[PDB]
């Protein structure tokens, strides 16, 4: 029942009504079937637009972060790491979302952890447990790999044991607005004439908030091996139950920062002659 | 009757055009006040009707042979236009739709084409290597608006940066190819076809109501898709006039007046 | 305990899985939706919008505003084509960065009819006609009007209706054509010629622009999702 | 320890610095150059990353300064290709090797300068 | 374009002093890469706080650090005569350059 | 408490159902019901006030 409209049979025409002529100045686009300019047979059209739906378009999970943590005894060492949860630092999922101005989705986050020994002589280590702790905005961040914040009394946390299936969770629509804003024509602060200095009202263009959706903190829970084990927690982000709300042209030139700014490679189109097929 | 001839009237103001090319209601939605099941603030909204919802005419810009384009932001272009600008500055939250009318008149012997585009959340690219560093006074130019450029000249004044935009014209000022801007609500003023364009804009935002001083809901971009030619003259200039009326203006959170630094 | 057997594909991550997963923030009070204008249910509603074609990709013209405008004139060599284009909407560099081409570069296969709408931006006193022709593949690409009029074509009369739409019908051997370059599932050739010429009176510009637009018809679908070539990231 | 070259004293002409370190720290970590005119305070000049030979320079020096690498000796170099009297400064060589907990962009590790070399003065006058 | 610091700060032993460092919204107000460096005379600088509120191993707990906006602050609590010297603030800045403060000489009275 | 619905059969052997059960309390935990069929594109394709018919002149 998802099928496209059938092409109707169309004979020759000699008519005062003319489908081919139009005026794109109106902003409308001419809604022609091929039956309205060429002769067509009837064909029962069994194709459908199922893979082009918005949930089908966004159904594939995409990498958004590669978080690196060390495990080594102190003698320079990253025993824990922290990442501000954003889509905008990997270009592919960012360009797919930035087809639209606003969107509204639940998320799946899938965590793939890969570890390796860092020097060949130092040998073996036992299996590692990884704590991935969500720190919402305003909650206390750790200042060491084993302070009180890792006790995770009110924070969500994933304890992943190494070699298991890649740990995953779902997160609801968490936005303060009714949809997430991919683009924001505005500021967080307005400078006023009564301000004591300009930096009271100065804020970044197109930034809504700093620490917008919080921080993921990652550590090895184990006490440190004498051998150095380096590990990477890759984070894969899948939007689901997606509704999108205002279409945009996709990004043509390369991305530069979390804004719409551009700096290099402002030549997205190649050379091809006007008469060359 | 014909859709070349339109009369638009809002408040005490009236536009008549005899060379229109229909009109665009953006995304099929005519502007409306906030319904009670979509409302966020509890404060009783000021809805001034005919005092704010009337056709205000911005400064006329001259289209010439080397013009690369012009842009404005809403509600920022109307921030000094009468009781709308006063209600916008006196209230924390504001919603309005807009009717954008662009007038551009030329003879049957002139040629040229303007694409008028209405962009929701029209972010523009900055002038420099520092990310997102465009100041408020330069991001909000008022009824003067801003201009597009043919190339990305980059600010190297380390002593004191300009903190402006650099909108490149074929990049639509934001890094997207201009031929795809027709997914936005749009009309073309093609001088053999029409002298005017009408886009009716609803309140497109992720919230029911928002800070009008902080945030621009729409950006209007006017770019010459085909350049202006007349006779065999190098000195051709024809006027473009942009007239915007708010529609369904409502405001919440009355306080002392916002006085932004410019 | 229930006896269970673990099949192959246990403990994998597919990135396309459609499986349930526990919630990090349970009993969260989700903000309700509102009736924001402009909702899209399907990426083919981002096609069937006419978006402008960078037809003029010559060396001085490309990556400027002049890539979109084709120069018609009162004194062109009328035997030679105005423009030539290959019907490969994700691979032809004039078509690849249109909205149809950008939607299609996220997909491996496509099928359907294509509108090509051309807008005339001369003066009101400018008159003329134009043959715009689509030739299905397997023959010589049309070098003259005498060849191109054997294909599917529209003769466009310049008048009060400023613009004209030529529909490429779905003439194909395969049920879906590939979006990458492929001589097997190739799409044919679009060509454009003068029939009579541009006629202008005195005190009128003798050369003028034309803008071309492309969009999908209602019979159009795409069916296998893929990564695009159009975006890249440095190490 | 990170070892600097000796002191130079010439006006008007180009001056080349040398900075040698251990083989592991050269291949893993970035090397930053910082200068200090007498009493005037620290001033970042740029960065060489010998793992990939990418360079960044501060805008005060983008024309004037080139940085190059030697994998055989684990040495980095800096050449100040034109010179002025205000370049009379103590020039420091520093390895960025203290890692920040905050993930740089979303794919990389940020490093602060912790292994500073002893550095060298250059005086630019007749 | 350098980060603003007071040129000198003074206090007697046993007191708490606070050196402060104000930059723009593209360095301290956006990034958490805000560090502090101590330079006794003739020595190469020593990193004393790397991330905000984070000390390296072997740096005493009288040093402490905080961020309040576009401003970062270094508090030395229980001041001693060995703390006399220069203190240099540092941050990353969004065009991928790095910037030092102008430096504060601390005189222990 | 199961849900049951028909698959769209592609290849055929020699009308077929699939079963889903939501195991968790919240809606975010649920799988994707791949049934989000398309709309009329006219809100982008023809956003006019005086809506044209395709065979009539556009002005
Ligand atoms: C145990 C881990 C819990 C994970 C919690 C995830 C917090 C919500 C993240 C939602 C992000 C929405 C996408 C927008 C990001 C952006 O603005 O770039």
């Amino acid at each position: 029942q998802d099928s496209l409209p059938d092409t109707k049979a169309s004979g020759p025409a000699h008519s005062k009504e003319v489908p081919a002529l139009t005026a794109v100045e109106t902003g409308a686009t001419n809604p022609l079937a091929p039956s309205d300019t060429v002769q067509t047979r009837h064909v029962v059209q069994r194709r459908s637009r199922s893979e082009s739906t918005i949930e089908s378009f966004f159904a594939r999970g995409a990498c958004v972060a590669i978080i690196e943590v060390d495990n080594e005894q102190p003698t320079a060492q990253k025993l824990f790491a922290m990442w501000r949860i954003t889509y905008k630092d990997t270009v592919q999922l960012r360009r797919k979302l930035e087809f639209f101005t606003y969107s509204r989705f639940d998320m799946e986050f899938t965590f793939v952890v890969t570890a390796n020994f860092t020097n060949a002589n130092n040998g073996h280590a036992l299996n590692q447990v990884y704590q991935i702790m969500y720190i919402p905005p305003g909650a206390p961040t750790p200042k060491s790999w084993d302070d009180y914040t890792w006790q995770t009394s009110s924070n969500p946390s994933i304890f992943y044991t190494y070699g298991a299936a890649p740990a995953r969770i779902s997160v609801p629509y968490v936005g303060l607005a009714n949809a997430y804003s991919h683009f924001y024509d505005g500021f967080a602060k307005v400078p006023l004439k009564t301000d004591a200095n300009d930096q009271i009202g100065d804020s970044l263009y197109s930034a809504m908030t700093v620490d917008d959706f919080g921080v993921l903190a990652v550590r090895v829970v184990n006490d440190h091996n004498p051998t150095k084990v380096t590990s990477k927690v890759r984070i894969y982000m899948k939007p689901k139950h997606v509704r999108v709300w205002c279409p945009r042209p996709p990004r043509a030139v390369p991305y530069y920062g979390p804004g719409v700014d551009y700096r290099n490679n402002l030549d997205p189109l190649s050379e091809k002659g006007l008469t060359t097929y | 009757y014909s859709d070349r001839v339109l009369q638009l009237t809002l408040g005490n103001s009236t536009i008549t055009t005899q060379e229109a090319a229909n009109s665009v209601v953006a995304y099929g939605r005519w502007p409306e006040f906030i319904r009670d099941d979509e409302a966020n603030p509890v404060d009783q909204p000021t809805e001034p009707d005919v005092a704010t919802c009337r056709f205000y005419t911005l400064d006329t810009v001259m289209w010439g042979k080397e013009s690369k384009g012009w842009w404005w932001k809403l509600p920022d272009a109307l921030r000094d236009m009468g009781l709308f600008g006063q209600n916008m500055y006196y209230h924390y939250l504001g919603r309005s739709g807009y009717t954008v009318h662009v007038q551009c008149n030329a003879s049957k012997f002139h040629q040229g084409a303007l694409g008028v585009f209405a962009i929701p959340e029209y972010c523009l690219a900055g002038d420099s290597d520092k990310q997102r560093y465009t100041s408020y006074a330069n991001a909000n130019p008022g009824e003067r608006g801003g201009k597009f450029y043919s190339q990305f000249n980059k600010d190297n004044a380390v002593t004191s940066p300009k903190r402006e935009f650099c909108p490149v014209d074929y990049l639509l000022g934001c890094g997207v190819l201009l031929g795809n801007a027709f997914v936005y609500p749009h009309q073309i003023i093609n001088l053999r076809t029409n002298n005017s364009a009408t886009i009716v804009l609803p309140y497109v935002n992720a919230l029911a109501i928002d800070s009008m001083v902080k945030h621009n809901n729409w950006g209007i971009a006017i770019l010459p898709l085909s350049p202006l030619d007349f006779a065999q003259d190098s000195s051709v200039e024809i006027p473009i006039t942009v007239t915007i009326a708010p529609m369904c203006s409502e405001f919440n959170g009355l306080r002392n007046v916002t006085a932004p630094k410019f | 305990g229930l006896p269970v057997l673990n099949t192959p594909g246990s403990n994998q991550y597919l990135t396309s899985d459609n499986h349930q997963s526990p919630c990090a923030i349970p009993e969260f009070d989700v903000t309700p939706p509102i009736d924001i204008p402009g909702e899209v249910k399907n990426m083919m509603e981002l096609a069937e919008i006419d978006t402008m074609i960078p037809l003029n990709l010559e060396s001085t013209k490309r990556n400027t505003m002049d890539m979109y405008r084709v120069t018609l004139s009162d004194s062109a060599d009328l035997s030679q084509p105005i423009l030539c284009l290959s019907l490969s909407p994700a691979f032809d560099p004039r078509l690849s960065h249109t909205m149809l081409g950008e939607v299609l570069n996220y997909y491996t296969h496509w099928a359907g009819s294509l509108k090509f709408t051309f807008l005339f931006c001369g003066s009101m006193m400018a008159t003329g006609k134009i043959l715009v022709a689509y030739a299905p593949p397997g023959a010589q690409p049309p070098t003259s009007r005498k060849e191109a009029m054997l294909g599917t074509h529209v003769i466009w009369d310049l008048g009060l209706q400023s613009s004209c739409t030529m529909v490429v019908p779905w003439i194909s051997n395969v049920t879906y054509r590939q979006t990458t370059q492929d001589s097997f599932t190739e799409g044919g050739y679009i060509s454009m010629f003068y029939q009579t010429r541009i006629v202008v009176p005195l005190s009128t510009p003798k050369s003028m622009s034309m803008l071309g637009f492309v969009s999908a018809c209602n019979d159009f679908s795409v069916r296998l999702l893929r990564d695009t070539t159009h975006i890249s990231q440095s190490a | 320890l990170v070892q600097s070259g000796a002191e130079l004293k010439k006006p008007g002409a180009s001056v080349k610095f040398s900075c040698q370190a251990s083989g592991f720290t050269f291949t893993t970590y970035d090397i930053h150059w910082v200068r200090q005119a007498p009493g005037q305070g620290l001033e970042w000049m740029g960065m060489i990353s010998p793992s990939r030979d990418s360079t960044i320079y501060a805008q005060k020096f983008q024309g004037r300064v080139t940085m190059t690498s030697d994998t055989s000796t684990s040495t980095v170099y800096m050449e100040l290709t034109s010179l002025r009297s205000e370049d009379t400064a103590l020039y420091y060589c520093a390895t960025a090797s203290r890692p920040s907990a905050w993930v740089f962009r979303s794919l990389y590790t940020y490093y602060y300068m912790d292994v500073w070399g002893t550095g060298t003065t250059v005086t630019v006058s007749s | 374009s350098a980060l603003t610091q007071p040129a000198s700060v003074s206090g007697s032993p046993g007191q708490s002093i606070t050196i402060s460092c104000t930059g723009t919204i593209t360095d301290i107000g956006y990034y958490n890469y805000v560090s502090w460096y101590q330079q006794h005379p003739g020595k190469a600088p020593k990193l004393i706080i790397f991330d905000v509120t984070n000390r390296p191993s072997g740096v005493s707990d009288r040093f402490s650090g905080s961020k309040s906006g576009n401003t970062a602050s270094l508090t030395i609590s229980g001041l001693q005569a060995e703390d006399e010297g220069d203190y240099y603030c540092f941050s990353h800045r969004s065009n991928n350059i790095r910037v030092f403060g102008g430096g504060t000489k601390l005189t222990v009275l | 408490g199961a849900q049951v619905s028909s698959q769209k059969v592609g290849a055929h052997e020699n009308t077929i159902n699939y079963t889903t059960i939501n195991y968790y309390k919240d809606s975010a935990s649920n799988a994707a019901s791949k049934q989000d069929y398309s709309q009329d594109p006219s809100k982008f394709t023809e956003p006019l006030k005086d809506v044209l018919i395709k065979t009539a002149p556009a002005l």
